DNA sequence: TTGT
DNA sequence: ACAACTGCGATTAC
RNA sequence: GUAAUCGCA
């Protein structure tokens, strides 16, 4: 709680280089974790990504709490990591009234407010009614943050429509006058928008963030966006896999698949979807190492040749391969 | 000269701060991946850990 | 033995006294000069040591 | 083991001109404010004074004496009665003259300046925030130009929106009438504004979210079909993406650094210390005169009217310009702007920046107190830890300690008497010297200072002579030579580093290179040709007899000390062969190689005759009698050894 | 001899070092991106690349000062070796709020990051010169100046 | 100059 | 644009 | 106080 992120970070190298009765646990590494994450003075990401990364110790008690879940989405949030976020938050809902927690009583910006802000900006809204189910499920009442925009229609309900930073047609005529009367009128406390030579944010979405708020984005344009980053997926692991593929017409199949791939990234869908994209099996990663699947030291050029001889010498080992989705024990993802 | 004064400041940090890093792994020195010299093979062990 | 003139000043009423020299805690001249340098050239440099006791700032002039 | 933590951290960054004119700004007495450098003059004509309001100014930074003052009343700091820390007649204050050292000022610029770090150097930081050009930014600096729109967050009533006004040709005198002048002088800041303020209004009127984001949208853009063109075009393709990338750095440190980019354009120009720059006159000083003077001709012509002509102003402020950065960094541009000499003027940067700059030769590298140097000669009867000292160094470097010695014994009243009778050499004063340095070590060291082994510590003896002996031993360390080399000497003063010397930097201690940790002291050219003569042996073949001994050594000793002591009587060679009874040992190094001969007799005892030892032995196995045939060099070395060992031995008890 | 230490040393290139180092470290670039997938090929190839550039280093070090006679232990060497080899270059393709394309990190900074985080981070050895190196530090005051 |  | 041994001592010229 | 020039090891 001082504000210095390294006169903790010290304590913290002093127990994790010490001996074993002094060394960490997870209530360590959540303290360090709340001290990066609530800096006022620089950057401080990189830092909590290698923090975490350090907090990779399976078989060591070393496994995360809600305070880890919490402090994590909420630093993800600050610094528009959404995916992450998401990652770290879908881990938190299965503890009991880790939304609660996450909620900090609101003294440091509303952190579940954030990240409910952050999903609402990018367009993730099927993640927003995650979150919203959470919180209904841990009897969270929704932040008072639920900030309207220069146009009053905006909301984390809908502001990620097609219409995008425009107000609906409506029978009545939107009454400026009746709105300024609303706010505060001539009572001296309005919102005023009008640009400051000053470094803060004229809009107020923005408090919160470390930088800026997250860049509006609708939701089909993000199911756009996600649909040509799986199809330009599915063409870089054909590119690197070879031609071989489970589907036996490869003469004019190739060059269809090619030609589609190269339209959609910027009726044989079959073919499409023989292609299988292994993201995150830890278990074929580790076959394909295993090969299942002068005068001088120096290493054979084969790959297959050189990843023997690392096992030999033990400088890389399959025991190594392991994420956070292994450690902590992620299943659903 | 010029080489005694640009090594010394890349590596001018670095002091012993610790009994023990926790580690578990180590370089595997064997004779025969580099022809096996004797006297090599001496002097590269003594004075490891 | 250089530049301290506050502590070459004591170090001979200590030597001529007998007592024991204390540690200087100032800055040298050298580092001073450095400061009064780089402010000219618009640059500022502060000492800024922080106490591990009650997690206060000191700045060092 | 919680550790004992430190915390230290140097911070550094752009100053705001506020914090700038606070380092200067005061307060005096009656009111007014000091710290404004407004005049050329540095001293008085032929009166060697400081001028009023000038560079060596004694009211804005500090008297130049301690106590007194420039209006010619001395007074006392501290003193019990109450008296005025400055005089009302003149703004000096009545303090040490220390304060001209750290005292600051600053001179008022009436047209901004950039900062030469920024604009000029290959990566533009200025350039990099806006996105305008490297060239387009030094023309609008030095040569004449127009920027039509410098402010984004007021209204333009104008609708030029161009980048680089090459001319003022467009109409300007019709649309400054119909307004009335003082509007249009009110808005033509809004308005296409030239030289210094649209670089100020930019780097101020800016959100760098809005620039990021843009930044990243260019950069997600690009790249999509850029590296299947050719070399040409992808190189031209990355470098703008790593410029982006560059510009995203930049503003998003900028967004959480408490620093504004408002402050890389310089309103007010910090002046330094006037000791520091002393007049004999100094550049630094010649360029601030410089400044001064072109700055207050611009300050006249911009007061005087404003019909003035815009040319004349606009010259005299690309002077001010190119003066602030001959001051700031000179080379940079490429023009060295010589001295009247056709020598080129020093600047700041070249002041830190170099060999001879401000860093290494004056924070990483400085001379001390408490040292001497001479030339070396050997001392071959000196220990380890002991080193020739002569005495007229030893004078010098102790002479504290021996004004000490004399004041506290009945031999000196007070400080100048004993340094009046140390300069009389009297013979007491070699005593007291001689019972000074008993326990005190002395750091000498060489220049070639290439390994750790160039600095170590001895215990300095007092000598008649001028060059400090040094033992020999020791020289293959030092890689030193007696054939003119001098050394340097140090005397640790405080306690600490008095233990630290005593312990850890002794010669006793460091008896091993720390490159592979092998002895650096041993026998190199006299000792080793003295040990191989003693160990070398004797003629056995053809050289000791002419004939074959088959027609047909002599000497046998019980003792060793029986057989030194017949070879200091002459009595046996140093070659010559002998024979020496051993109690039981075999201890002596030899081939595997049988006996040459054996013989037995009736009786049991057999004889076995070995290369270089006798073993007789009875019946019963028992080795009754062993003689080792050898010369009085291994004997005596072997003997020496033991005797070192076992004297070392005993002393410890 | 001595100009031969300081090249390898500051690694101007790596053709310079060796021929069959740069032929093994761009053939590792080209083909670790093929098979063991995104999260651990990257990390293997800067492992493996560590290694073999450390015992190259090494080696050619140790060789040109035992053909003259000087004795050194390999204890020295490493530590300089070690701090040339322990940075990585972040590739160009991934940008994100962590990091930025071009940046240098740590080797074990770089691979506790690719573990935890699932964003792409596309890092490739790049050895450093000595006096790069110390141009990039923590401290401005030290190495830097 | 020599190379970076 | 940048850097290329370490220091010391003597002289004369500004 | 800075240069130039030579020497030193
Ligand atoms: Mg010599």
């Amino acid at each position: 709680t001082c504000g210095i992120p390294e006169i903790a970070f010290a304590t913290f190298e002093n127990m994790e280089y010490g001996e074993d009765h002094m060394k960490p646990d997870t209530e360590t590494y959540n303290w360090v974790i709340q001290a990066y994450t609530r800096a006022e003075s620089y950057d401080r990401v990189q830092d909590v990504a290698e923090l975490l990364g350090m907090m990779v110790e399976d078989h060591k008690r070393v496994q995360p709490n809600v305070r880890t879940y919490a402090l994590l989405v909420e630093c993800f949030t600050k610094y528009c990591v959404v995916r992450e976020a998401i990652r770290h938050f879908r881990g938190l809902k299965n503890f009991e009234g880790g939304t609660q927690v996450l909620y900090n009583d609101g003294k440091y910006g509303d952190p579940l407010s954030l990240y409910l802000r952050a999903l609402c900006r990018e367009g993730r809204i099927v993640e927003l009614l995650e979150a919203l189910e959470a919180m209904a499920k841990d009897n969270q009442p929704i932040p008072p943050r639920a900030m309207i925009l220069s146009r009053k229609y905006r909301t984390l309900v809908s502001s990620w429509i097609e219409p995008l930073q425009e107000e609906a047609e409506l029978g009545y005529e939107i009454d400026y006058i009746a709105r300024y009367v609303a706010e505060g009128g001539l009572t001296g406390d309005r919102k005023r928008w009008v640009p400051r030579r000053g470094k803060t944010p004229l809009d107020p979405d923005a408090e919160g963030f470390i930088y800026s708020n997250p860049r509006e984005t609708s939701f089909k344009q993000r199911c756009l966006e996600e649909w040509r980053l799986h199809h330009r997926k599915l063409l870089k692991t054909l590119h690197n896999e070879g031609p071989s593929i489970l589907g036996k017409i490869s003469e004019s199949d190739y060059i269809r698949l090619v030609e589609r791939l190269r339209k959609i990234i910027k009726e044989l869908d079959e073919l499409i979807s023989r292609i299988k994209l292994h993201e995150g099996n830890t278990e074929f990663w580790k076959r394909r190492f295993l090969g299942e699947g002068d005068d001088d030291d120096w290493f054979p050029l084969d790959i297959q040749e050189a990843f023997v001889e690392m096992r030999k010498r033990n400088i890389f080992d399959v025991s190594d391969m392991y994420t956070i989705t292994d450690a902590w024990g992620w299943t659903w993802e | 000269g010029y080489l005694t004064r640009r090594l010394v400041e890349v590596v001018q940090h670095i002091v012993v701060r610790r009994t023990d890093c926790g580690t578990a792994r180590g370089i595997s020195v064997s004779p025969r991946n580099g022809m096996m010299p004797e006297r090599i093979f001496i002097q590269t062990l003594i004075g490891r850990v | 033995k250089s530049d301290h003139i506050r502590a070459r000043q004591e170090v001979l009423g200590t030597t001529i006294i007998g007592g024991t020299i204390p540690n200087p805690e100032d800055a040298p001249e050298s580092f001073r000069l450095l400061v009064r340098e780089l402010r000219s050239l618009a640059l500022e440099l502060n000492h800024f040591l922080v106490s591990e006791k009650n997690f206060q700032i000191n700045r060092k002039e | 083991m919680i550790d004992r933590y430190k915390h230290q951290q140097l911070r550094i960054g752009s100053v705001s001109p506020q914090q700038i004119s606070a380092w200067a700004t005061k307060i005096l007495p009656n009111g007014e404010i000091v710290g404004e450098v407004t005049k050329p003059y540095t001293f008085h004509y032929k009166t060697n004074k400081p001028e009023k309001d000038g560079l060596f100014c004694e009211r804005i930074f500090g008297p130049i004496k301690s106590g007194i003052c420039a209006c010619g009343n001395y007074r006392v700091i501290g003193d019990e009665k109450e008296d005025p820390k400055f005089c009302e007649q003149c703004g000096v204050e009545f303090v040490d003259s220390r304060i001209r050292r750290y005292q600051m000022g600053y001179i008022k610029l009436a047209c901004p300046v950039t900062h030469v770090w920024y604009l000029k150097r290959l990566p533009s930081y200025i350039a990099n925030l806006l996105d305008k050009p490297l060239k387009e930014l030094e023309g609008l600096v030095y040569c004449d130009f127009s920027f039509a729109r410098p402010i984004t967050k007021k209204p333009t009533f104008l609708r030029l929106r161009g980048l680089f006004e090459y001319e003022i040709q467009s109409w300007k005198y019709s649309i400054p009438l119909f307004f009335t002048t003082q509007g249009f002088d009110t808005f033509r800041n809004r308005e296409i504004s030239t030289g210094a303020g649209a670089i100020r209004e930019q780097l101020a009127d800016l959100d760098l979210r809005i620039i990021i984001e843009n930044s990243l949208v260019e950069w997600e853009e690009l790249g999509e079909e850029g590296h299947t063109g050719n070399e040409w075009e992808d190189r031209k393709v990355g470098r703008r993406k790593d410029f982006l990338v560059r510009r995203v750095e930049l503003a998003k440190h900028f967004i959480r650094t408490n620093i504004e980019p408002e402050w890389m354009v310089l309103c007010l120009l910090p002046v330094l210390p006037p000791e520091l720059r002393p007049i004999m006159s100094s550049d630094i000083n010649e360029l601030y005169r410089r400044v001064i003077y072109r700055n207050n001709t611009l300050t006249d012509l911009l007061t005087t009217s404003r019909s003035t002509p815009g040319e004349l102003v606009m010259c005299q402020e690309k002077l001010v310009q190119e003066a602030v950065d001959t001051l700031l960094d000179n080379g940079i541009r490429g023009q060295p702007m010589r001295d009247g000499h056709n020598k080129v003027y020093k600047s700041f940067s070249d002041v830190i920046e170099g060999k001879e700059g401000r860093f290494r030769e004056t924070l990483l590298g400085k001379r001390v107190d408490y040292s001497g140097r001479s030339v070396i000669v050997v001392g071959p009867s000196l220990s380890l830890h002991r080193c020739g000292l002569p005495r007229e160094i030893a004078i010098e470097l102790f002479q504290t300690f021996v004004i000490r010695g004399l004041i506290r014994q009945h031999l000196a009243s007070n400080i100048g008497v004993a340094k009046s009778k140390i300069r009389e050499k009297e013979p007491i004063v070699w005593e007291i010297l001689q019972e000074v340095m008993q326990g005190h070590p002395v750091l000498l060291n060489r220049a070639p200072t290439l390994h750790r082994l160039g600095i170590q510590a001895f215990q300095p003896v007092l000598v008649e002579g001028r060059a400090i002996c040094l033992h020999p031993l020791v020289c293959k360390g030092f890689n030193a030579d007696f054939d003119g080399d001098q050394m340097a000497v140090h005397v640790p003063l405080s306690l600490e580093a008095q233990v630290e010397a005593r312990l850890l930097m002794f010669s006793h201690m460091n008896l091993l290179s720390p490159a592979i940790g092998d002895p650096i002291s041993v026998p190199t050219q006299d000792m080793l040709i003295g040990l191989y003569v003693l160990t070398s042996g004797n003629h056995r073949g053809i050289c000791v007899n002419r004939y074959n001994p088959c027609n047909r050594k002599e000497p046998f000793f019980s003792n060793s000390y029986d057989a030194i002591g017949a070879y200091r009587q002459k009595r046996i060679n140093l070659d010559s062969p002998l024979w020496l009874r051993w109690r039981l040992d075999q201890r002596v190094i030899a081939s595997r190689e049988t006996p040459i001969e054996v013989h037995y007799e009736s009786l049991g005892t057999f004889y076995e005759i070995y290369g270089h030892y006798l073993i007789v032995r009875s019946l019963k196995k028992q080795i009754l009698f062993i003689y080792i045939r050898t010369t009085v060099g291994h004997i005596a070395l072997y003997r020496e050894i033991e005797e070192a060992i076992q004297g070392f031995s005993r002393a410890y008890s | 001899g001595l100009p031969k230490v300081e090249q390898v040393l500051e690694v101007r290139s790596v053709d310079s070092i060796s021929m069959n180092l740069e032929k093994r470290i761009e053939g590792w670039n080209k083909c670790i991106t093929r098979i063991l997938g995104i999260p651990w090929g990257f990390l293997i190839g800067a492992e493996l690349t560590i290694a073999q550039s450390r015992i190259s280093l090494v080696n050619k070090i140790q060789q040109v000062y035992r053909s003259q006679g000087v004795q050194i232990h390999n204890r020295h060497l490493e530590i300089i070796v070690r701090q040339i080899t322990s940075k990585v270059l972040v590739s160009e393709d991934g940008m994100s709020n962590v990091f930025s394309p071009g940046e240098l990190i740590g080797l074990l900074r770089a691979e506790r990051m690719g573990r935890a985080l699932e964003e792409a981070i596309c890092y490739r050895v790049v050895l450093l010169g000595i006096t790069r190196a110390s141009l990039n530090t923590q401290s401005f005051i030290s190495e830097a100046s």
